[PDB]
């Protein structure tokens, strides 16, 4: 079974644990069994092909900027999150995300991931984030942005609903195979 | 292949199956959405699509919640349960894949009614399922006709998952080929957490001495062994990574070995042992 590096990167709070635990504990988020470990493995058939697809979960925040990067070495795709929900954390795509990765990985495949899905339509999201003059992420608005950062995919997903879920990880062996 | 447990809760849209609970047994590989969808699909060609739900909640339905006017379909990965009596007698695959008819789940629950909390609120619930008939089956689907249940309290938790982790990195260290790869997920998702609680805080909640005593002295004195076994099996995966790592790896190897020195560091505070 061939073992596959994937390392998922992104603003903290926009839902990259909860989407990693959902898929490879095959469960609603809801549902989730908290851990105290970090990273998640998951047992792939990918075009005929079985995989076993490591995920990498990384700390976002700027105290972990020094020593991320050593976790880099191996990877063979990355995944970029961000929300859908969040303009601050789509911003940081392209302010940091896109050159950290490059600056390391100057080759690996990036896939773009949007995050929240469900909520890019939800009602009550949608009113608070006119309280800071903001508005969710359009589908157009993250394409405009993969195809600024090279990324092979641009993909949209939800952790609630699972849309998009099993595409995100299919495509991420995808880009390696 | 893969099972789902699956009960359908729509009094006036169910004939047949109304307030039954099945095991499905899907393609291997199936993934939730999947099942998920096509059952959605399927009930929405019958009952009209605004008018069937899906149950997320693991926990058994009480019908007293749900809108009369909608069908609901509660749908929730299982795996075939044995008992350490039945995991010996079946030596090949094509035993545990074979004449099956319990299967668990596991919900989290806590005991102030909020579903998730912190490692000292944090329980856990396990569920076995049992049908009717055994796979394999010429139906894809075979009626549950009874359930049991055991619960986990938030220091049997702890004892639960780190017992695993135990097992789980002296299973990797003593594999005869190790995949680098895998290794190092669990190696450094076990000494080096940034995302996560850390198993440092199931030490804290439970082992220290300058909180108040809540668990039996034997619980206690476990989890105790199983935290000296668990640095045990830190050192030596993080000896057979430092075997297979090439050059590009040295800078993360040496933080990985700073990382587990310094959880050392806490364990021995808090046990007040000399830890490694």
């Amino acid at each position: 079974m061939q073992a596959i590096k994937c390392v998922v990167v992104g603003d903290g709070a926009v839902g990259k644990t909860c989407l990693l635990i959902s898929y490879t504990t095959n469960a609603f988020p809801g549902e989730y069994i908290p851990t105290v470990f970090d990273n998640y493995s998951a047992n792939v058939m990918v075009d005929g092909k079985p995989v076993n697809l490591g995920l990498w979960d990384t700390a976002g925040q700027e105290d972990y900027d020094r020593l991320r990067p050593l976790s880099y070495p191996q990877t063979d795709v990355f995944l970029i999150c961000f929300s859908l929900v969040s303009p601050a954390s789509f911003e940081n795509v392209r302010a940091k995300w896109y050159p950290e990765v490059r600056h390391h990985c100057p080759n690996t495949p990036i896939i773009l991931v949007g995050t929240k899905l469900d909520l890019r339509d939800d009602k009550d999201t949608i009113e608070k984030l006119k309280e800071k003059k903001l508005t969710p992420i359009t589908y157009p608005q993250g394409l405009a942005m993969a195809k600024e950062i090279g990324a092979v995919k641009y993909l949209e997903c939800s952790a609630l609903t699972q849309r998009g879920l099993k595409t995100v990880f299919d495509e991420a062996i995808r880009a390696v195979l | 292949g893969r099972y789902y447990r699956v009960a359908f809760y729509g009094q006036g849209f169910f004939e047949e199956e109304e307030g039954k609970e099945y095991i499905y047994k899907e393609p291997k590989y199936t993934g939730l959405s999947e099942i998920s969808q096509r059952l959605l699909k399927l009930y929405a060609d019958k009952f009209g699509a605004d008018n069937v739900k899906i149950i997320q909640d693991s926990n058994k339905v009480n019908p007293k919640d749900l809108d009369p006017k909608y069908a609901y379909i509660q749908v929730t990965y299982v795996t075939p349960f044995f008992e350490e009596k039945e995991i010996e007698d079946r030596k090949t695959d094509f035993e545990m894949h074979h004449n099956i008819n319990r299967f668990v789940f596991e919900t989290p629950f806590t005991l102030s009614g909020k579903k998730h909390g912190g490692v000292a609120e944090q329980c856990k619930r396990r569920t076995v399922l049992t049908t009717s008939h055994l796979f394999p089956y010429v139906k894809k689907r075979i009626q549950v006709i009874s359930q049991s249940s055991t619960e986990l309290n938030p220091i049997e938790v702890a004892i639960d998952e780190m017992s695993r982790k135990v097992s789980e990195l002296n299973q990797l260290c003593t594999t005869e080929e190790v995949d680098m790869i895998r290794l190092q997920l669990k190696l450094q998702g076990s000494v080096s957490v940034k995302v996560n609680a850390g198993p440092m805080a199931y030490a804290r909640a439970f082992l220290e001495e300058t909180n108040a005593k809540k668990y039996p002295d034997n619980q206690v004195k476990l989890l105790k062994e199983i935290f000296r076994q668990f640095a045990d099996a830190c050192g030596q995966a993080l000896d057979v990574n430092e075997r297979l790592i090439k050059e590009d790896q040295l800078e993360y190897q040496e933080e990985l070995r700073s990382h587990y020195k310094d959880m050392l560091s806490e364990l021995s505070a808090i046990m007040n042992e000399q830890i490694t």
